[PDB]
């Protein structure tokens, strides 16, 4: 699968 | 944990768990990175860093600012936080379809 992105903390 | 011949529990395409079998065991490294605007990918190719070849030279170094070419096509800016040597199981349904996954998606 592809890369995804999120947010931290 | 798991070694290969193994049979176990995952999710099938379908959405449904079923037993299925191990077939292979590869260790896959997968990129994670800070991108400047406070997100983060830890599921990155090396191949999307593209301020350096990580193919050939490896990692950058860690917190190592670097662009990475996103699944957009457009390059974003980051820093480097880690390569993660992420141990996956391919693993092979009843009906002859296969996946290949990660340890928290493989029940025992």
């Amino acid at each position: 699968q592809l890369a995804t992105k999120a947010a931290r903390k | 944990s798991i070694t290969a011949g193994q049979k176990v529990i995952s999710k099938h395409k379908n959405g449904r768990f079923y037993q299925c079998e191990v077939v292979r065991l590869t260790t896959e490294t997968f990129y994670e990175v800070n991108f400047d605007d406070g997100s983060f990918s830890d599921n990155l190719y090396p191949e999307d860093i593209v301020s350096q070849d990580c193919l050939q030279f490896g990692p950058p170094a860690e917190g190592e600012v670097v662009q990475v070419r996103w699944t957009d096509g457009q390059v974003y800016g980051a820093k480097f936080v880690a390569s993660h040597p992420i141990q996956m199981y391919q693993v092979e349904f009843e009906d002859g379809s296969q996946l290949v996954v990660k340890r928290d998606d493989v029940y025992t």
